[PDB]
């Protein structure tokens, strides 16, 4: 319930975690979703080192800025994306919570800067601008401008105008083991029938039965000793269970 | 106020479901769909349940539910309860920035089956006519449902403007309701006249009932 | 659960200045808009200025444009309205309400209200007057008898029978708005016809602001 | 040409790749109907060419 101005966009860092994308491409109230070389379903697929979560408040039509290749009064002073960004974008619309009767004011936006933004680059800096030939140098007057901008999220408009929120995530390179990954599928196990098997990489064929061998705790899978698969530890109850080819 | 314009009133037996309407000028409703509705109960403040015309918020039953249609919206009542009986209002936003609420709508679900009114009929004390005024009142008494209209009559001739009526609210073991009727007059026009009656009208009864008393007796 | 408390209900002659305020507890006042309803009896909901949520901003109704004023304190999480140039019509029961995470521009939370009395009178006493049991109200054994109470200022009244002990039905109704500008209601009971000559009928109505009591007896007549 | 040539277009998605020279005219929106995506018929999720 506190949504950062998107003049001072805040940045949440997530790792070592089980990412369950499922039931954000399958909620409907986002009214929008993109991901550019990513597919939505394939996130819960894929493994990343680390990942960004980035945050802030625009209304409809500034939530077309957000994209690789855009620009604008928001995509070039507040925040601001690569074109190669390999990324999801995520907004749904805050109308009621974001507007307020007389306008949100409470909300800022960035209104000038010296230069557009670097990719990811942020910047609070709150000096008066020179809009003309005095230089003001940081005192208010004629032609001489606060930077930002206060959001009139009033109520009585329509939607371009109504207020949104907006959650951009990214994933960083495999320069490390990843540490979030989609969840995995736990499914009902069998025995005394021939079955194809994954328990967690260990992959093979053979008709399954629990067994007196003894795993140390922090053994996973036996072995034999002709260097094939023996023995196998559930991961779900820790029973050991036994292999054998099938006939 | 320039209140937005409702139905009178409607009825419903216990599971019906029921739908109300809220229109008014473009600017009013169809401008934006930030209608809302609103629900009262005897000695109590109202309540709100609804917003952005459909939503439901918490607290709330599941039996409401609303759509839009041009400069008009309506809430529809579903699952008809003994609770729901009430006068309803909806209320929307302007482009004036200003927020407008209904004329209000009456909702009655037939818990029970219908009651007709018992009409009494009293005459001026004698201590007020000696002070130099005369008041006149008439009575209905434990009718179901509440709507209920009267008339006031003197030598058996319509009077308008010098009564009022006022009505109880629900009895706690009959679910009925009262209605009083009180006419004024002064002594010289008293006098004039000798004959003071009062009619009532019901939902359940055939045709208006008339009780009417003599100056000569009473 | 959110709760809003309006306070400063008062009476006051017509045009005099006076001052409504409600006190907000469990949420951040601040946060919201805040909003005024005023209610007749008998009648509907009538909708009053709004103030923003830091008060830099008010949006009036032309019925109370000009007459009122509406301000806050976020410190505080109260609200006020000051108001003049009152009539008569102006004496209703007065709520405040805001919005919440609902909506901005939703009348969410309600208080009790308070009420205002508005007339040109000074403090005076009721009068009551009885409404005998005749044949004219007695039908199928039962009678009925009431009693009416003149006007008073300043408001409320209320009316009571000796039935309350003698457990017979009775029926009382809200005040309705004179002429004079000040209200009046009816106080009936339902008695059989045996009582009728046999048993005393009294009414009592209370007026609370002046510390005035008035009883008034019923019998029957002979019409 | 001039503001895009809007005569070819291209599969944006199916539900498993072709076969071999395999070929297709089946130009229906890829909804499933279903919990996940709008009944079918629906143009919710998005079109396929
Ligand atoms: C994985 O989850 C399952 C299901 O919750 C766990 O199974 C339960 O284990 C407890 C003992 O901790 C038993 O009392 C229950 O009867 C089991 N229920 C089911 C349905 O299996 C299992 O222990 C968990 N294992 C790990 C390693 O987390």
């Amino acid at each position: 319930t506190r949504f950062a101005s998107v003049y001072a966009w805040n940045r949440k860092r997530i790792s070592n975690c089980v990412a369950d994308y499922s039931v954000l491409y399958n909620s409907a109230s986002f009214s929008t979703f993109k991901c550019y070389g990513v597919s939505p379903t394939k996130l819960n697929d894929l493994c990343f080192t680390n990942v960004y979560a980035d945050s802030f408040v625009i209304r409809g039509d500034e939530v077309r800025q957000i994209a690789p290749g855009q620009t604008g009064k928001i995509a070039d002073y507040n925040y601001k994306l690569p074109d190669d960004f390999t990324g999801c974008v995520i907004a749904w619309n805050s109308n009621n919570l974001d507007s307020k009767v007389g306008g949100n004011y409470n909300y800022l936006y960035r209104l000038f800067r010296k230069s557009n933004l670097k990719p990811f680059e942020r910047d609070i800096s709150t000096e008066i601008y020179q809009a003309g030939s005095t230089p003001c140098n940081g005192v208010e007057g004629f032609n001489c401008y606060f930077p930002l901008q206060s959001y009139g999220f009033q109520p009585t408009y329509g939607v371009g105008y109504q207020p949104y929120r907006v959650v951009v995530l990214s994933f960083e390179l495999l320069h490390a083991p990843a540490t979030v990954c989609g969840p995995k599928k736990s499914t009902n196990l069998v025995k005394n029938k021939c079955v194809n098997f994954n328990f967690n990489g260990l992959t093979g064929t053979g008709v399954l039965t629990e067994s007196n061998k003894k795993f140390l705790p922090f053994q996973q899978f036996g072995r034999d000793i002709d260097d094939t698969t023996d023995a196998v530890r559930d991961p779900q109850t820790l029973e050991i269970l036994d292999i054998t080819p099938c006939s | 106020q320039s209140a937005l314009t409702q139905p009178a009133s409607v009825s419903g037996s216990p599971g019906q479901s029921i739908t109300i309407s809220c229109t008014g000028t473009s600017s009013d409703v169809g401008g934006y769909n930030y209608v809302s509705w609103y629900q009262q109960h005897p000695g109590k403040a109202p309540k709100l349940m609804i917003y952005d015309v459909s939503k439901r918020p918490s607290g709330v039953s599941n039996r409401f539910s609303g759509s839009k249609s041009g400069n008009t919206a309506s809430l529809t009542i579903s699952g008809l309860q003994s609770e729901d009986e009430a006068d309803y209002y909806c209320n929307s936003l302007t482009s004036i920035s200003t927020w407008v609420f209904g004329g209000g709508t009456k909702l009655t679900v037939l818990g029970r089956t219908v009651a007709a009114p018992s009409v009494f009929i009293f005459p001026p004390s004698d201590e007020q006519l000696k002070s130099g005024t005369a008041s006149v009142v008439c009575l209905l008494n434990n009718f179901y449902p509440r709507e209920a209209k009267v008339q006031w009559k003197v030598d058996n001739a319509l009077q308008s403007g010098n009564s009022q009526e006022s009505v109880t609210e629900q009895d706690s073991k009959d679910s009925t309701y009262s209605l009083s009727s009180t006419l004024t007059l002064s002594k010289a026009d008293y006098e004039k006249h000798k004959v003071y009656a009062c009619e009532v009208t019901h939902q359940g009864l055939s045709s208006p009932v008339t009780k009417s008393f003599n100056r000569g007796e009473c | 659960q959110v709760q809003l408390v309006e306070s400063g209900g008062g009476v006051v002659q017509p045009g005099r200045s006076l001052r409504l305020s409600c006190a907000a507890s469990g949420f951040t006042f601040s946060n919201y808009a805040m909003y005024w309803v005023r209610q007749a009896p008998g009648k509907g909901l009538e909708w009053v200025a709004v103030i923003s949520y830091d008060g830099s901003n008010k949006y009036y109704a032309d019925s109370v444009k000009g007459r009122f004023t509406i301000s806050r304190d976020n410190s505080k999480n109260t609200l006020y309205l000051q108001m003049n140039s009152l009539r008569t019509e102006d004496t209703a029961v007065y709520y405040c309400a805001s919005g919440s995470d609902y909506g901005d521009y939703l009348l969410v939370y309600w208080g009790q209200g308070t009420l205002v009395t508005v007339s040109s009178a000074s403090t005076k006493g009721p009068s009551v007057f009885p409404l005998a049991p005749s044949s004219k109200s007695t039908s199928g054994g039962t009678a009925a008898l009431g009693c009416l109470v003149k006007d008073y200022f300043p408001e409320p009244v209320t009316v009571s029978w000796n039935s309350g002990a003698l457990t017979s039905g009775v029926h009382t109704f809200p005040a309705v708005l004179q002429s004079s500008g000040l209200y009046s209601l009816s106080s009936v009971v339902t008695v059989p016809s045996s009582s009728l000559g046999t048993q005393t009928y009294i009414c009592n109505v209370n007026h609370k602001p002046s510390n005035t009591k008035v009883d008034k007896k019923v019998e029957p007549k002979s019409c």
